[PDB]
């Protein structure tokens, strides 16, 4: 097993993971060698397909000239994964779209061939293991996953061996349910992977540690004082979001609903929706009106921003934020999203002082509305502090850059090389 | 999948 810590039945939430031993804020936990994992296209060429080192002269492989390595090593390693795609990219050429879950998927098979033992990411929990949640699963879901499965057949039938249809609705739920996404230190996503031994700690909205990445390396650390006995929960969402829209997620994504503090006390809440303080103060119908009308811009949005300008985004996000600023106050978090939102795409177009214009809006209610310790927040002062320096502002962006140092050094561990990078980025301006 | 953002 793992030292420390041990596999337990946590009643009401199935299996878990349970701390024999104390552990202090900033203390790791453990770490788990990814089992199965993917780069994402997008950062193709930024980042090692093998280790996910992000290095400028990665070596182009020679054959698809769709993958980058640190060198011949890399490659070599990254090989047996690899060749499930290197020929069939150039063979389907254009055609070639597969799902990153489906991807994933293919690898896992590929670890299943190769190494049908217990591997050391599964001293705990193994992915035969996996909870599935297959008998809650809709006619939505269920048609979701059988395009997948046709996908999975579609790109990949050269070097796979295919279990039956029923198996593969079960691995795939499994994916789904117990799937990790790998975010770097602006939460910029990197690509998917199954951590077993981390797939088993159960979810809170008022989590006692928080998982990072070192290359394709799972580490936890504890941002709560963790004492023996105690289950050891990470979050699994966004925790910006009030109680009922944390819920709706965990509900459609993980089929189950939470009764952690947070979301049994409700504190937060009435801050997340922080009404303002008028002269004839806002009716209780129209609050829930303009919540509704919230939800539906932030789905809304995500539609768009597949298909629409960047001026058409922006467009979206003033006029929404507008006409929610009449009963909702600017700390409030629907707000608050939409401004994430327009400094994405100010970003994009390299509008430098629009993107920094509003993380200032932005950075102080993330601080009052996220935990203690947290990527997002960590991740915010880290883009502003950079847009800072790169705007000739070494004060306010080293004050920045500090505070970001500052929560990463809890939650990646003080030697870890992001914050390497960052104190180089400072020294150096 | 399981992401903070
Ligand atoms: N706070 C919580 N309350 C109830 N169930 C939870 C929970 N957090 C996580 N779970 C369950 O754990 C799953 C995530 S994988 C976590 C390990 C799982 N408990 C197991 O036995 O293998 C979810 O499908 C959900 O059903
Ligand atoms: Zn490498
Ligand atoms: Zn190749
Ligand atoms: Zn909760």
């Amino acid at each position: 097993g793992l030292g420390g810590l041990e596999r337990f039945c946590s009643p009401g939430k199935g299996r878990g993971l349970r701390a024999l031993q104390p552990f202090q804020v900033g203390d790791l936990l453990f770490s788990c060698p990814a089992y199965a994992y993917v780069l994402t296209v997008n950062e193709r060429g930024n980042h090692c397909e093998y280790c996910f080192t992000r290095k400028e002269g990665l070596s182009k492989c020679g054959r698809c000239k769709q993958a980058f390595y640190c060198n011949v090593e890399c490659q070599k390693e990254d090989w047996p994964m690899h060749k499930l795609e290197c020929s069939p990219m150039v063979v389907f050429g254009e055609n070639w779209n597969p799902s990153e879950t489906v991807r994933l998927t293919a690898r896992i098979l590929a670890k299943q061939k190769i190494h049908p033992e217990r591997t050391p990411s599964e001293k705990l929990l193994a992915v035969k293991e996996f909870e599935s949640h297959l008998d809650k699963l809709d006619n939505e879901k269920k048609d979701l996953i059988q395009s997948d499965i046709a996908a999975l057949h579609h790109f990949y039938s050269k070097h796979l061996e295919f279990p039956d249809n029923d198996s593969l609705v079960v691995l795939f739920a499994q994916v789904n349910c117990n799937g990790f996404t790998i975010e770097d230190e602006e939460l910029s996503h990197l690509g998917s992977a199954i951590f077993p031994d981390v797939a088993l700690m159960n979810h809170s909205c008022c989590p006692n540690v928080i998982v990072t990445y070192k290359g394709t390396l799972a580490e936890v650390r504890a941002v709560q004082e963790i004492k023996p006995g105690e289950e050891v929960f990470t979050s699994y969402i966004d925790l910006l979001y009030p109680t009922e829209d944390r819920n709706d997620r965990l509900r459609d994504s993980y089929f189950f609903t939470c009764e952690c503090q947070e979301c049994t006390t409700k504190d937060k809440d009435k801050a997340k929706v922080e009404i303002r303080k008028l002269s004839d103060p806002p009716k209780a119908e129209a609050i829930r009106d303009m919540v509704r009308y919230a939800r539906n811009v932030i789905e809304e949005f995500r539609r768009a921003k597949h298909y629409k300008s960047p001026s058409e985004l922006l467009e979206i996000c003033e006029l929404s934020q507008e006409k929610m600023s009449s009963v909702f106050e600017d700390s409030n978090v629907y707000m608050l999203h939409m401004m994430y939102q327009a400094m994405g795409v100010c970003l994009y177009m390299q509008d430098w002082e629009g993107a920094l214009q509003y993380g200032q809006k932005i950075i102080k209610p993330y601080s009052k509305h996220y935990p203690l310790y947290s990527l997002n927040v960590a991740s915010m002062w880290l883009k502003l502090g950079r847009l800072y320096m790169g705007l000739e502002h070494k004060a306010a962006g080293e004050k920045a850059l500090k505070k970001a140092i500052a929560i990463m050094e809890v939650a990646h561990g003080k030697d870890h090389p992001y914050i390497s990078e960052i104190k180089q980025e400072i020294e150096s301006h | 999948l399981l992401s903070k953002r």
